[PDB]
């Protein structure tokens, strides 16, 4: 089951926010598909989804801004969100959903149905004065798959690309036998941006930090990776970083110092 | 609209480890709980629905239970893959209403303390060229998590132009963080030399930088 979140990665105040979820390996008349976010530092918030009939269901604080809709033969799911502020700034999720509205009746008390003849009775004996009670509706709710989410950043700012410098080796980032190196990923925005080494070959040893927001509004970022020192004459070492959010990818050759 | 989770849970390797999810009738009384993982750079991870019912590929040492409208999640070792972020959930008036709890950040100790591996870069000669310098302190692999940074220009305390991250965790299950120092190529060229001092526990390690030497 594949669930893939597409859509922008920065939307200002005001506007309306549309995601699109591409589904694979099942299918929407059998599955429901529901949209969870979180935003930074805050817990998991539900926002609506629509079912196998094409009901849709919606957070209740956030209804008066929410629209879902779904298209079964392109297998897709989508999310509007209007009006939106920081606040609706976070990692947005498609999941599928197991959903189910059971009706039943209190413990001792039985269906009339039950009771051997739709509401609850005590005494299916005398049940010429038993109380008819109506059932109590219990409600099912859990996330089956989760997408990969998609991070969304509401500014009036603009999207910047990274500019990609090399954090290179020397007698001074060396460890006898080991070797750090690196890139430093700098001015861009919004989030986020991801950092592989020599296309994914280069994985063991490697740090990607967390981001700066500087005060210039603009966030940076470094990877290092710990490299033999022997290898710093022979080896290529190529940083691949990923900023989405201006379709925009950097490979930066990170050379030895002689110094 | 949240459950009422404990922010923060903490054991030792081994250790019995319990979390709350406390709702009212509405919600958990419904009696159908999931209970969810969040590891930093992962998408969330069901780990109970039903109450009681583990996902695939859940271990079992997790389990939940229900008593009125309090739900707990139960481990009964601690281990190391267990640090994480936990959620509880549950559906309220309404199987498309979902109402997640207020999450717990649990902790486990008992990994031995590491010291920190510092490396201090200079400011690149292309960023040079562009008429930037920036100065990247990187420190690696320590235990506890928390550690201080100072900058230094030349033997003098340097008060303006850092930014420093806070420390999280790298695949080894030990900590980094970065700092950074942004000059004018004036500043960097105009002195002999730039230093970034980190604290941790009781031993200071300072690495030094100078523009004549590269």
């Amino acid at each position: 089951v594949q669930l893939q979140e597409s859509g922008p990665s920065l939307v200002k105040p005001s506007q309306t926010l549309s995601l699109t979820c591409t589904t694979s390996g099942f299918s929407l008349s059998d599955k429901t598909v529901g949209w969870v976010r979180q935003a930074p530092g805050k817990a998991l918030e539900w926002l609506g989804s629509i079912d196998t009939s094409g009901r849709t269901g919606y957070n209740p604080g956030l209804k008066s801004r929410l629209d879902i809709t779904k298209d079964n033969p392109k297998r897709q799911v989508s999310l509007s969100l209007s009006s939106v502020t920081t606040a609706d700034s976070a990692t947005y999720y498609c999941t599928t959903v197991h959903q189910q509205t059971r009706k039943g009746c209190p413990d001792g008390w039985s269906f009339g149905w039950d009771c051997g003849f739709e509401d609850c009775y005590d005494d299916c004996t005398d049940i010429l004065s038993s109380q008819t009670l109506s059932p109590t509706d219990t409600y099912e709710f859990h996330v089956d798959a989760w997408g990969q989410g998609l991070l969304v950043t509401v500014s009036s700012a603009s999207t910047k690309g990274p500019s990609v410098f090399p954090l290179a080796p020397s007698s001074k980032s060396t460890s006898g036998g080991t070797a750090a190196l690196g890139c430093l990923v700098k001015d861009y925005f919004p989030e986020p941006v991801t950092v592989s080494w020599n296309s994914g070959a280069l994985t063991s040893g490697v740090h990607t930090f967390p981001a700066v927001l500087q005060s210039s509004g603009l966030y940076s970022l470094s990877s290092v990776v710990t490299v033999p020192s022997s290898s710093l004459g022979t080896q290529t070492y190529i940083c691949n970083v990923n900023h989405k959010p201006s379709n925009t990818k950097v490979d930066k050759k990170v050379e030895p110092k002689s110094c | 609209a949240v459950l009422n989770q404990p922010s923060s849970v903490s054991g030792s390797l081994g250790q019995r480890v319990s979390i709350t999810c406390s709702g009212s009738s509405s919600n958990v009384g419904n009696g159908y709980v999931s209970w969810y993982q969040l590891i930093p750079g992962s998408a969330p991870r069901t780990l109970i629905y039903g109450d009681t019912s583990r996902a695939s590929g859940v271990p079992d040492r997790f389990s939940g239970s229900r008593s009125g409208n309090t739900a707990t999640l139960t481990i009964s070792s601690l281990q190391a893959e267990d640090e994480a972020d936990y959620f509880c959930a549950s559906a309220e008036d309404s199987s498309s209403n979902a109402v997640f709890g207020s999450g717990t950040t649990l902790t486990v100790l008992g990994q031995p303390k590491a010291a920190p591996s510092v490396t201090l870069f200079p400011p690149s000669s292309e960023e040079l060229q562009a008429n930037k310098a920036t100065l990247v302190c990187l420190i690696s692999d320590f235990y506890p998590g928390a550690v201080t940074v100072a900058w230094k220009a030349d033997s003098s305390p340097v008060k303006a132009g850092v930014e420093t991250t806070t420390p999280s965790k790298q695949s080894n299950n030990k900590y980094a963080a970065s700092s950074y120092l942004s000059l004018t190529p004036e500043q960097w060229k105009s002195h002999r030399s730039y230093s970034c001092q980190v604290t941790h526990e009781g031993s200071t390690v300072e690495k030094t930088v100078a523009p004549t030497e590269c």
